[PDB]
């Protein structure tokens, strides 16, 4: 839900009032993407 | 084969495309255009 | 510093190319009304380069200069002049009247409230035919109330009080997403690797 | 959304068959900012 | 349209009812500054 995915493009572009609110997505969605490699992984682990 | 012609009414009734490709470059224009029902270029040779 | 602008319907669209696009000198030219920005910050524009930056040129009425705003809705937003929601760019508006106004009315800014439906994205329609806005086929030049571009504004310079003429330029463009060819005023340094 | 964008591309083809079964993409041209409905449209024929 | 106003301190409440709609030909009596809608957009009054 960001304007972009590049965050050097919302860093060349919105300031802080801006740029903040669109980096906090990226971070929800990429922690979010973590949490559900890990999630896997420590699945996987049990099952080797 | 020279170019096109695009546009909603074709009868200057609203604004329209003309595409034309000759010897050496194009034209694009668009403007409100009463165009003939069967558009073609007589291209000649002029002896003046 | 144009004579004078287009009138909304028939909106003007400039094309700004290989040049350097300093902003600074449009706000030292004139104490704007409005700098408002849309996918971008004013603080950024001088660090970036914008592959066609684009001046829409027209002159609004001083209770609908915010209606150039991304999607919102009202008679110029619907018929003469929209932007698409996903607008990237800037709208600065200023007051006119000083330059533009008239003691009878400058009754030369037709704009139109009659059309079939809502205008498209950066559409221009000077299709100035008898709408017919009445029950009936309205034919000829007129009919059963029905009309064409309405007549303009009483454009009087002591009367409209944050109500007459302001002149405003909507810069589209788009950055970051091809080759950019206007930029900003930064200069470049040697290249190393 | 008011743009006119064309493309285009040359094909070197063989004696064997028109319009072939081979692969190629078309690259961008230039970018029209019309600002004008289109919904017809007609190729143009030169006759000397 | 209405020649006074009940003072804010004793506000004045219209049930309107068994009716249609229509806002176009009333909003545009009335030139107003302020058109805020709460959990409704004006675009879609006219269809609900
Ligand atoms: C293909 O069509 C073109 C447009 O119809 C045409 O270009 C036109 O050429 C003339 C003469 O070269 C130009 O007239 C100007 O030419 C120079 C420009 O510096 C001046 O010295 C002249 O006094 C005059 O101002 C037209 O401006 C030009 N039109 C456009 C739209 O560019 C081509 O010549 C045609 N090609 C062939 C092979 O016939
Ligand atoms: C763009 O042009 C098309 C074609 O003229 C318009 O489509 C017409 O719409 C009217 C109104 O609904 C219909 O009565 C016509 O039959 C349609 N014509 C065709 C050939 O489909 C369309 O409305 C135009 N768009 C804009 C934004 O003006
Ligand atoms: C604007 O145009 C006027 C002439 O109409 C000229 O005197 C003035 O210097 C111009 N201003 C700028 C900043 O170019
Ligand atoms: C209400 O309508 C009357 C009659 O047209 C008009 O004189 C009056 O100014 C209107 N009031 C408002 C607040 O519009």
């Amino acid at each position: 839900g960001a304007i972009s995915s590049v965050l050097n493009d919302i860093l060349s572009r919105l300031d802080k009032v801006e740029a903040e609110v669109q980096i906090d997505r990226l971070i929800t969605g990429r922690l979010q993407s973590l949490q559900t490699y890990v999630t896997q992984q420590l699945i996987r682990a049990a099952e080797i | 084969i020279r170019g096109w012609i695009f546009g909603t009414t074709l009868d200057s009734k609203t604004q329209s495309l003309l595409i034309v490709n000759n010897a050496t470059n194009v034209v694009i224009k668009v403007c409100e255009f009463q165009f003939c029902n069967d558009p073609f270029l007589d291209v000649y040779y002029h002896k003046n | 510093n144009a004579t004078r602008f287009a009138s909304v319907y028939a909106w003007n669209r400039k094309r700004i190319s290989n040049c350097v696009a300093d902003y600074s000198v449009l706000y030292n030219f004139a104490p704007f009304f409005a700098f408002k920005c849309y996918g971008v910050s004013p603080t950024k524009l001088n660090d970036l380069c914008f592959t066609n930056v684009y001046a829409d040129s027209f002159v609004i009425r001083g209770n609908e200069v915010s209606q150039i705003a991304p999607g919102q809705t009202g008679n110029i937003a619907d018929y003469n002049y929209k932007l698409p929601d996903d607008f990237t760019g800037c709208v600065i508006a200023w007051n006119s009247n000083k330059l533009d106004s008239k003691v009878g009315g400058n009754y030369n800014y037709l704009y139109r409230l009659f059309r079939k439906s809502n205008l498209k994205p950066f559409e221009r329609d000077i299709s100035t035919e008898i709408y017919q806005a009445g029950n009936k086929p309205c034919n000829g030049v007129a009919g059963f109330n029905c009309y064409f571009p309405l007549r303009s504004y009483g454009f009087r310079p002591t009367y409209g009080v944050g109500h007459q003429p302001y002149r405003v330029v909507v810069l589209s463009f788009e950055l970051l997403h091809a080759p950019a060819t206007v930029c900003g005023p930064k200069k470049s340094t040697n290249l190393v690797k | 959304d008011g743009y006119f964008k064309i493309y285009s591309k040359h094909t070197p083809i063989n004696l064997g068959r028109d319009l072939p079964q081979g692969f190629s993409a078309l690259e961008p041209l230039v970018d029209l900012p019309i600002g004008i409905n289109i919904t017809r449209f007609q190729t143009l024929l030169a006759l000397h």
